[PDB]
């Protein structure tokens, strides 16, 4: 289970038994010649070795100077610092000079010594933060925009206090912050799980050492699946322990001074069991159970693991009314205008485009006015309009999150898109905006051949050299506030007052209320529609005339939400209330509402008020990446939702550490960089030692970039043999042995790496040359669950779309098995890094279906013979060991038969089907997911990717003639069936976690549509027994019969 | 009239409604079946730029409606009137009339070659130029992206390149100072053999300079062929929307007459 590569082992039975090293190369020539700037005013040039520390290169120079003239006037070497200009382009303090020559980024081979100013050197050990983001601090320093610096200070408060809750009960808060308890969302254990243990029982295996010790000693348990980590060390010392010498008493006092000098640990990983669970909930446990393993745990003294912690030791960092009351917007007596001035750098041929226009609208998620553009004028030719634009809408019905979203197009009906931008009407201060303002474009994306793009970013474009827009917002003499929330109060209040004294009435008869009219429990059926389903003009009217119905159903909540007039007001001052005590509802839920169409602060606070009270940290580690993600779709830096996300991250740090690469994975995007670099500065400065460990990670993987970059440019037309050799020469030199050899796991922090076994490291065959890496397993226990580790590096591919896919899966096995049904995924671990560049999880013993056929398959080569897999797995599988393999394969198959067709990824064949000795079946290389190449065609294909040809259909019915028809078929059919069924009753819970995912710039998810295809495939539209009957008829025609 | 009715799709599902409303413009309009009768009868869908306006019409007593005014004999009925009027005396927030009736059954164009197999040749002919055009885009695309990124590596080039030639003028003045302080002396020998580290010093900020010029020129280069590959995105962009939308309608013309809907997938 990344703990065992998820091998089943049959038999045990429990009730038995280009810019990369220096500016313009990737890898610095062996020997280099480098100028010495010396306080003196001499250079020296050194020939030094690429790999030499500062400190070899310091004292070659200080010998190499007294050659020179003018040389009494140095100091000792001791009293100087290298400086020099790097890459991004800052002079940068060399501080450790056990750097190495060819880690510095130089970009020209140059040293400046010179002597150590800025005195604070611990304050300048703060490269470290900017190493880590891939950014130097000094840039964020140099940012002129008053929302950036008021995050950076404003943040800190959130800082503060988690460093706080870490140093409460130290140093036990600190083991649990460094090491958290892996463990599932609920004791109560699956009836298939119960039911491997024998009337509840485990046997499990504790380990301990004394001296020195090359001696270590099992002592076999057999306790209840439910009895904590405490009880289970008391029952070790106390089998360690009994002797004919200690009498029955003198054994319980000596177990009772043991029982806490002492913790759990997994063997062979850096796993604890710090906290009162049952056995059964921590993670480890139960994949053991699954898997057919003893567990194998290890005897730690506490002080031993206090011993491997160190003193985080925090630091502020050295970065520490308004206009008389102001004018409040409800004042402001006019209609919006906006005045479009000119654009200054648009690209068009005068020959093939007749005009262009800026075309405009005024969006709250959807829009609240009539849209409009201004006149044609001077077309492509210096494109110059001077018009104000007219909206309907009066000021002081402007929503708090209302956005200009702009574009400028081309034109019987040419009506195109050529550049598109948008701003929030409000800043972060609550302040309507005045004057005027430039605005850069954005390129219009692949998939939207709309006119508009409100889904996109708020912001101008950070490319200088792009369409620049010219825009000119109102002035009413006076900066305009949004209302305070108790002026808005008492709006409502009036409101209300105000309705309750009517007597005629209109579509939305806010009228009955006294009594319910009963059939209209139309609410609780509009309350069950999954999102994507669209609310109908009658249904909308109708919520809100009973909102106050609604807080008996908290969970309608998302459809009130979007029957609001958002540009009314009186509407929405009411919903604020609403929403101030709405009961709050299940995160699967509150999710929905941080997506793009529920931008107001207010209902986001309500979600992240939903996530305090709920969201647990494992199921926050299962959604970490929707809820990065939706960090985009927040109006302003600081937010109600980063700081939650902010302090789980530095409370837990196996939840920091990929909140930490998913922000890093992004950098790239300039639509979010700005914003995850900020954010990466907050959590850098406070983490505190593992800043040191993902320096080391992040140290790891540049050099594995640049190395393939190296392999994929200047070294292809070179057999692998050639390249293999170029590959094993570069790990070898010291740098690389240094960079890659002790340090954690990007895929899972818990795996120690270090020492390459570079006989056991290859390029893959693929032609993105992926690298096979193999490290040994530092452990003192290795042996007792994996001696080697091993990880792909690919650089070429975006692993997002497989990121997301694998989370999806992962969350489809849970959904099952949680519900006691048992089928076997196998969501294998995926991580992006950077721009088209992750770690992929390896399986070992796992074998593509083609190897399968083709180590098995005889002499001359004409047909390939349908029962091979089948005979490959009665091999690896002989007597009742068989009878499982073939269970498992059943299940596993069934699982990933009906997933597949939900999710509507690439079509399945012969070498994206894996197989495994044990028997289990997975997927890998997704493809595309939604159907995406369907851009082209597509309509209403729903395609079945996973047919099962003769060679599966054998294997399920053990190895009958004509399969379709047997028991163990009907068995399959049925869990089939049952499975599609389990997905579709959390139906909402997947299109919610494809929602957060339109921000990402997925070319798959680019619109709620790119979405539709999950309603179309979970027959959402229909009863659940007519969807039973579609995803027969599905089955039915891809295989030709079968199905009925 | 009924099953004809020119704007009535029937049994089409949600999706394929805002799928042949995406990206037209205002008050465009048509009508489909409601998903459950435990639900409503047909709905009427709007376009509000983008905005997908969905509006029920209940049929009971004979009567069509959307609420109270049944009166309203028809489906076919209930429609006609508000192709000429606003739907906002209806309820408010509705200033918008069905004046685009857009559902002309594509025999508009598409050559009229009644064919169906001749239509269907056609039907693959654009789609093939459609993804020719979708490739040339997305290369296009991509071209886009790396150049931005190249522009972008050679302003901070520009920049490190600056600072580098600071610290080297800094260094040559730097030494003005401890330099010409024991020129002083008579030795001329030493001064010879400090000329020489002073002339190194500068032929090196003049390599240095003819190095970040050099590179300067090649910026303007780059920013060109950048403003040309958005000068022929924006080229290709109308193109492929017209002719993706000619293929939307051959692919209703087909599935006008006759449905066959797994023969089509050989034209794609």
């Amino acid at each position: 289970m990344s703990y065992y590569h998820h091998h089943h082992h049959h038999d045990y039975d429990i009730p038995t038994t280009s810019s990369g090293e220096l500016w313009g190369i990737h890898l610095m020539p062996p020997r280099i010649l480098v100028e010495c700037l010396l306080p003196n005013g001499m250079i020296v040039t050194l020939e030094c070795l690429r790999e030499a520390t500062l400190i070899t290169i310091k004292h070659e120079l200080f010998k190499e100077a007294r050659k020179y003239p003018l040389h009494q006037l140095l100091q000792d070497e001791s009293s100087y610092i290298f400086v020099s200009v790097t890459q991004e382009a800052e002079r940068e303090e060399f501080f450790d000079e056990t750097r190495r020559l060819c880690d510095l980024r130089l970009f020209q081979p140059f040293l400046k010594v010179i002597e150590p100013v800025g005195n604070r050197e611990e304050k300048i050990l703060n490269r470290e933060i900017g190493f880590a983001i891939g950014m130097p601090v000094c840039e964020f320093d140099m940012v002129k925009d008053p929302e950036v610096q008021d995050f950076r200070r404003n943040i800190l408060n959130v800082c503060k206090e988690a460093v706080d809750l870490r140093d409460l009960n130290s140093p036990h808060s600190r083991a649990m912050y460094v090491y958290p308890p892996n463990v599932e969302s609920s004791p109560e254990l699956p009836k298939h799980i119960y039911n491997k243990l024998d009337k509840g029982q485990i046997i499990v295996v504790i380990w301990v050492i004394v001296s020195p010790n090359n001696d270590k000693q099992k002592y076999t348990l057999k306790i209840n699946h439910d009895c904590v980590p405490e009880q289970v060390i008391a029952e070790a010392i106390r089998k360690k322990t009994r002797s004919m010498l200690l009498s029955s008493e003198q054994l319980k006092l000596c177990v009772l001074e043991y029982q806490g000098k002492y913790i759990l640990k997994v063997c062979g990983c850096d796993e604890y069991f710090l906290e009162k669970y049952p056995l059964s909930q921590y993670k480890y446990i139960r994949s053991c159970i699954m898997l057919g393993r003893m567990p194998n745990l290890m005897l730690m003294a506490k002080e031993s693991l206090y011993s491997q912690l160190p003193m985080d030791c925090f630091t502020m960092p050295s970065y520490s009314n308004g206009e008389t009351s102001t004018k409040s917007l409800w004042v402001i007596n006019s209609a919006l205008r906006i005045k479009i001035l000119c654009a200054t750098y648009v690209n068009v041929n005068i020959r093939d485009i007749d005009k262009i226009y800026v075309r405009t609208g005024i969006y709250h998620g959807g829009e609240p006015l009539c849209d409009n553009v201004n006149t044609q004028r001077v077309p492509c030719s210096n494109p110059r309009w001077n018009e104000w634009l007219n909206y309907d809408i009066y000021i002081p019905d402007l929503p708090r999150a209302a956005r200009l979203c702009l574009s400028i197009c081309s034109v019987k009906e040419e009506h195109c898109p050529l550049a598109w931008g948008n701003i929030n009407l409000f800043d972060y201060t609550d302040t309507l905006v005045s004057g005027k303002m430039a605005l850069n474009l954005w390129p219009v994306p692949h998939g939207l051949e709309d006119l508009l793009n409100p889904i996109g970013v708020t912001g101008s474009n950070p490319n200088k050299e792009t369409p620049c827009l010219e825009l000119e917002f109102d002035w009413f003499s006076s900066v305009v506030k949004f209302p305070d929330m108790s002026v808005i109060e008492e709006h409502a209040n009036w409101s209300v007052s105000r309705e309750a004294g009517f007597s005629y009435s209109h579509a939305g008869l806010s009228r009955d209320n006294e009594l319910r009219e009963n059939d209209k429990e139309q609410l609780k059926a509009i309350s069950t529609r999954d999102p994507l389903s669209e609310i109908t003009e009658q249904e909308k009217d109708f919520l809100w005339s009973h909102r106050h119905y609604c807080v008996t159903i908290p969970e309608i909540l998302p459809k009130l939400l979007l029957s609001v007039k958002w540009n009314s007001r009186d509407e929405v001052a009411q919903m604020y209330c609403l929403v101030k005590d709405w009961p709050p509802i299940k995160p699967e839920q509150a999710m929905e509402l941080l997506d793009c169409n529920y931008p107001d602060p207010m209902v986001r606070g309500f979600a992240v008020r939903c996530l305090e009270k709920y969201l647990t940290d494992d199921k926050l580690s299962q959604y970490l990446i929707q809820l990065v993600q939706v960090l985009k779709y927040e109006q302003y830096l600081d937010n109600l939702l980063v700081r939650f996300l902010l302090k789980k991250a530095l409370t837990n740090q196996r939840i920091g550490h990929f909140f930490f690469w998913h922000l890093k994975s992004e950098m790239h995007n300039k639509t979010v960089s700005q914003r995850f670099g900020l954010l990466l500065e907050s959590y850098c400065r406070a983490c505190g030692m593992y800043l040191k460990h993902l320096n080391r990670q992040v140290e790891a993987m540049e050099k594995l970039i640049n190395l393939t970059d190296i392999l994929k440019q200047e070294k292809k037309d070179e057999t692998q043999k050639v390249q293999m050799k170029f590959l094993v020469e570069q790990m070898r030199r010291p740098d690389f042995m240094d960079a890659l050899q002790g340090f954690l796991s990007p895929l899972n922090p818990a795996h120690q790496l270090g020492n390459l076994r570079l006989e056991e490291c290859r390029i893959m065959s693929s032609a993105k040359r992926p690298l096979w890496l193999n490290w040994e397993n530092p452990d003192i226990m290795s042996e007792l669950l994996f001696q080697n580790n091993e990880i792909i590096f690919k650089n070429g591919d975006d692993l997002r779309q497989d990121m997301l896919t694998l989370q999806i899966i992962r969350i489809m096995e849970n959904i099952w098995q949680n519900q006691g049904l048992d089928l076997r995924m196998l969501p294998y671990g995926c991580l992006s890094i950077g721009d088209c560049v992750g770690l992929i999880e390896v399986v070992r013993n796992s074998h593509t279906i083609m190897q399968i056929q083709c180590k098995g398959g005889l002499k001359g080569a004409l047909q390939f013979n349908s029962h091979t897999l089948h005979q490959w797995l009665k091999d690896k599988n002989k007597g009742e060991i068989y009878d499982a393999a073939i269970d498992l394969f059943t299940r596993s198959c069934a699982g990933y038969c009906v997933a597949t067709f939900i999710l509507g990824i690439g079509d399945r064949h012969n070498s994206n089907i894996m197989v495994k000795d044990d028997g289990q079946l997975f997927h890998i290389d997704f493809g595309h997911f939604l159907d995406h190449k369907k851009k082209k065609f597509g309509y209403k294909r729903e395609r079945v990717p996973f047919v099962l040809t003769q060679d599966f259909l054998i294997v399920i019915s053990k190895g009958a003639q004509e399969c379709t028809k047997t028991r163990e078929f009907e068995r399959f059919q049925e869990m089939c069936y049952k499975a599609y069924l389990a997905i579709r009753q959390h139906a909402n819970l997947f299109i919610n976690l494809f929602s957060m995912m339109l921000g990402s710039g997925m070319p798959e998810l680019q619109s709620f549509d790119d979405i539709a295809y999950i309603r179309k495939t979970l027959a959402l539209d229909k009863t659940e027994q007519e969807a039973l009957e579609y995803f027969m008829k599905q089955m039915n025609d891809a295989h030709h019969g079968g199905w009925t | 009239s009924l099953q004809d009715a020119e704007w009535y799709w029937g049994d089409i599902s949600r999706e394929e409604v805002n799928e042949k409303l995406r990206d037209t413009a205002d008050g465009t309009f048509l009508v489909r079946d409601a998903s459950t009768k435990m639900h409503g009868d047909y709905t009427l869908t709007l376009r509000k730029g983008g905005n997908n306006k969905l509006i029920k019409i209940f049929h009971r007593d004979g009567k069509y409606g959307f609420s109270d005014p049944l009166t309203f004999s028809s489906v076919v009925e209930l429609i006609n009137h508000y192709r000429n009027e606003s739907l906002a005396q209806y309820n408010p927030k509705l200033d918008v009339k069905l004046l685009y009736p857009v559902s002309k059954y594509q025999q508009d164009q598409v050559v009229k070659e009644d064919n169906i197999e001749a239509v269907g040749k056609k039907l693959h002919e654009y789609n093939t130029q459609f993804q020719e055009k979708s490739r040339e885009y997305d290369r296009l695309y991509e071209e886009y992206t790396r150049t931005s990124q190249e522009i972008q590596m050679k302003r901070t080039a520009i920049e490190a390149f600056n600072e580098t030639i600071k610290i080297f003028e800094e260094q040559c003045q730097t030494q003005e100072r401890y330099s010409k302080e024991y020129i002083e002396k008579f030795n001329e020998k030493e001064i010879q053999r400090i000329m020489h580290n002073y002339d190194k010093l500068k032929s090196r900020i003049s390599e240095i300079i003819d190095s970040r010029r050099r590179l300067e020129e090649d910026l303007k280069k780059q920013a060109a062929e950048y403003r040309e590959i958005d000068k022929r995105m924006n080229s290709i962009k109308p193109d492929l929307i017209q002719l993706r939308k000619t293929r939307d309608q051959y692919l209703m013309w087909l599935t006008q007459k006759g449905v066959r809907q797994k023969k089509l997938n050989e034209w794609l």
